[PDB]
């Protein structure tokens, strides 16, 4: 697992431990597993899927941002 | 023994055949020219493996438990679920034929290719020395006739579905207009769409044949050319690589068959 | 190599194995499998109706 | 003899050019398959099916050339 | 005699070039299709439609060359 | 040429091939079968609890 | 006399090299087309139009070379 | 023999290499054009005019080779 | 006489073009595998499994040609 | 006579190889020019200037190769 | 006699093409290895391990062709 | 006769491969020169200086090969 | 006699192909090395330490091709 | 004596192939040098240092092949 933060300029939105995430980067869908190489990208407005370790799935709506 | 290796290899390439117009077994060097001359030994193993498949699957199909399955049952249902998942991803019509056709192709071709792994001289040694028959080469899929028989069956199916599901008006409309959609192009498009359709099955058959035929030809060359102590070191790497070939060549035969029938009907 | 009557012989064996598999082998196995998968999903439907 | 020896060279050309064409074309497609698998592993099952679909188109003419090469060297010999 | 013998080499060169041309062009187009699909899986049915459209165009000329190669081997022999 | 030695070399090669095939190739298949038996046993036990 | 066989050789050379050129050129162009389509899906009819515009331009010399190879093989030889 | 068949072979070489060069060079150029067009969905005419200018450069030298091939086809032979 | 060296030359062509095709195809595939491995390192055993699957197809034609090369060299001298 | 008639093959190779080299090398250079123009359309005439500047070097060797090919074809042969 | 001429020519063409295949195939692989290392060198020993694993597959066919070239050159002389 | 013929064929290969080497090598180099220029035009004169230094190496070895080709055509006759 | 002329032709082929293979393989690998050093100038030590490691494998077969070319040119011919 | 003329083809082929491979190998390497320079121009002398180091290896085999090209054309002749 790895650590995930979803942070807005105002307040924090998620701080759990994750096994993987799926996002829509600007240049396409993108799925981050553990150990993934350093990367920087914008993300498009729309949902992110988290699977918290032990496999618990949830959807967070984001108005955009940078990953 | 009066074997030169080049002749030993020559004997190993030859089949056993029967003349349908004279009922004579064919000679080590003298074939009859008439096309009515069945390749008996590959037919024998081809049907023996088709029978063994249908026996095993019908035996579980009559036994089948809806509870926790038996271990053998588990392996047969595993392959049934793998086939069904592939078909249902690629195909969306109701046609009842597609799934059993894909299963029969996959399992039959897998078992045929699996016959090549067996030591090349052991069954020919039994068949000549015990039964006296002049030749044996056991891999059914290592002959063009079988793979073209299967490919031409699929070609007949492709034409049957493409007529049945969109009719001669649409079928000719596809074969004449696309790609360039104008009458002067229609003579050209009739050529291109015709040879494309002809290439789909024939390449289907030849893909399986070339890989299996050369796969056997390597074991023949390894047995003929090399001394006993050296034969294992080259043989083992090729046998284990061949396992990957035999599996992929079966799986590709199945998948391309489904892709062609789904593309034709839908 | 030698294109041969075996092409017909194999075609006959092929179509016979397809028809026996299609009627006799595929529906029994898929019916037992789907009967299990369905009755498990009926367990899921019962747990939802219980809570609701 | 005058007629037979050249045929082995003609087949050797058919097989060599088919081997280059199939091996490089499949290598290119496989490379884009492995990139796609690296960006989104959950797609790997879906993309492997798309790989086999497109790979079935790639090797069709190379396999035609391999078949006719094996016919010339074995059947006409 | 050379009339008979050399025509198998002429077919061999036609089939080898048609195999390289078709396999490379389809390999590149398919690779760009697979990377596009991996980036945009919801687009996959749409892109697959355009892929078969554009691959028909790519495929057209090599099938001419293979068809004549078969006519040179069998028909004029 | 020593045809008997060629059959000797084919036997030795097959013994080595079956050693590699059994030890590496078979446990992955048996583990996939036993995985699916575990998967079905858990699926049925959870549906049975949903009935009560 | 032997004078006809090399005309089949010439037609084999020219048609093969035209099939290589056309197939690889259309493969690269169509690949970049599909990349663009994958980014901007609503744009696909516009890009498809522009693709056809360049698509005709790449194959003009291949079409000349195939025409001349048909001329040599069927009409002269 | 020794005269005319070598002339047909030389023409086939000239035009086959011309078809290779022209088709690949414009295929690359058009691919970069389509990538720019998909990036700039408004500048399609502004870019395509530049494409026609540099395409004119790419096509002019193989067209010299095609004219020389047609000279050998009709005017020498 | 000529017959032996012409068949050795035919095998030498088959092996040379097979070695080019296999080496370039696996080089391209390996490059995309390594850039994928540098990206998702914990996935390296998974991606390596997919690499072996696609490598089996890339090797498929080169091994056909190698075997026929060995047949022409040893089996018909 | 063969002494002249065979020199046409030399001229065909010399100019044909110059044709593929010039067409692909300009096709690459023009493609990078078109991407530079597509990213910054404010900048087109300066890039067009530098493109013509290096395009002269690119053409320099091919144009002497075609010139000597024409000289051998017209004046020597 | 004449056979030694062609036996050395066959050995030279086979080993030369095997050298082109091996050298380019490893060069292409190695570039993606370097670019992957240059972004995050901590991976270098891991990626170098994978580099050797895939490089051993690259050399399969080229080294076979080298072995047959050596046998043709020394043992067949 | 043939003595004079073969030296012109030797020039045709020498100049044709030198034309390909010069054309591609500068086409690639100038393509990257144009990309770096399009990113930062104020930088253009410095990159133009480095480009001509690197080009001098690319351009020298073909140009000496062409010079040896002209030596073979004119002075060796 | 003829033997030395075709021996020198064979060695010429073997060394020309080995020079192509070593040149393109090192050119690609060096290009990615120069990128890597530009991305982290500080690491231009470690990257060079690797680059040599990869270059040894890239060169290993071409060095054999040169070695046997010199063996033929100066011992056999 | 035919011995006189055949050496010129063996040299012309060696120097033509060494010119293609050296010109493309330095063209690629210089391209990555130029895009490196356009990103960090203060580094341009340091990257020049590495570029000349790597260029010496790229040239190492081509200079050998041109040196024997001259030796065959002047000194064996």
């Amino acid at each position: 697992t790895y650590h995930l933060d979803v942070v807005s300029a105002e307040q924090q939105m998620f701080s759990g431990l994750v096994e993987k995430i799926q996002v829509t980067g600007s240049e396409g869908e993108l799925g981050i597993y553990p150990g993934h190489a350093p990367l920087l990208t914008a993300i498009k407005p729309g949902m992110i899927r988290i699977v918290k370790q032990h496999g618990h799935e949830e959807f967070i709506y984001l108005s955009g941002g940078i990953l | 023994e009066n074997m030169t290796p080049q002749d030993y290899i020559g004997h190993h390439l030859n089949n056993l055949q029967l003349d349908l117009r004279t009922f004579s077994l064919v000679d080590p060097q003298n074939p009859p020219a008439t096309f009515w001359t069945i390749n008996i030994d590959s037919m024998f193993f081809s049907v023996v493996l088709g029978l063994l498949f249908l026996v095993l699957f019908r035996s579980v199909a009559k036994k089948a438990t809806s509870g926790v399955p038996g271990k053998f049952q588990t392996a047969i249902e595993l392959v049934i679920g793998f086939v069904n998942g592939s078909v249902k991803d690629m195909y969306h019509g109701k046609s009842k034929l597609i799934a059993p056709l894909a299963l029969t192709i996959f399992v039959w071709v897998f078992l045929m290719n699996l016959m090549d792994l067996l030591p090349i001289d052991l069954l020919p040694y039994i068949a000549e020395h015990v039964l006296g028959l002049p030749a044996l080469r056991v891999v059914p899929s290592a002959d063009v006739n079988v793979t073209l028989s299967m490919a031409l069956g699929v070609f007949i199916l492709i034409l049957f579905y493409s007529i049945k599901m969109k009719g001669i008006g649409g079928f000719t409309k596809e074969l004449t207009l696309q790609p360039f959609n104008h009458w002067a192009f229609i003579p050209v498009n009739l050529i291109l769409e015709g040879v494309s359709l002809l290439s789909k099955p024939v390449s289907l058959g030849l893909r399986l044949f070339g890989n299996m035929y050369a796969g056997e030809l390597i074991f023949i060359l390894i047995a003929g050319l090399l001394p006993w102590w050296s034969q294992w070191i080259l043989n083992v790497p090729w046998a284990i690589f061949h396992i990957l070939i035999i599996t992929l060549q079966a799986f590709i035969f199945m998948v391309l068959t489904i892709v062609y029938l789904s593309m034709a009907s839908e | 190599m030698n294109l041969n009557a075996t092409i017909l012989g194999q075609a006959i064996a092929f179509v016979l194995f397809v028809l026996f598999a299609m009627k006799y082998v595929w529906p029994p196995l898929m019916a037992a499998i789907e009967k299990r998968q369905k009755e498990i999903a009926d367990g899921l439907a019962s747990a939802e109706r219980a809570h609701k | 003899n005058l007629n037979m020896d050249l045929l082995y060279m003609a087949a050797a050309v058919m097989m060599g050019l088919a081997a280059i064409g199939a091996a490089i074309g499949i290598g290119i497609l496989g490379g884009k398959f492995l990139e796609g698998a690296a960006r989104q592993p959950d797609l790997i099952p879906l993309l492997r099916t798309q790989f086999f679909i497109v790979m079935g188109l790639v090797d069709a003419i190379p396999m035609i050339a391999v078949g006719l090469g094996l016919y010339v060297m074995f059947a006409v010999a």
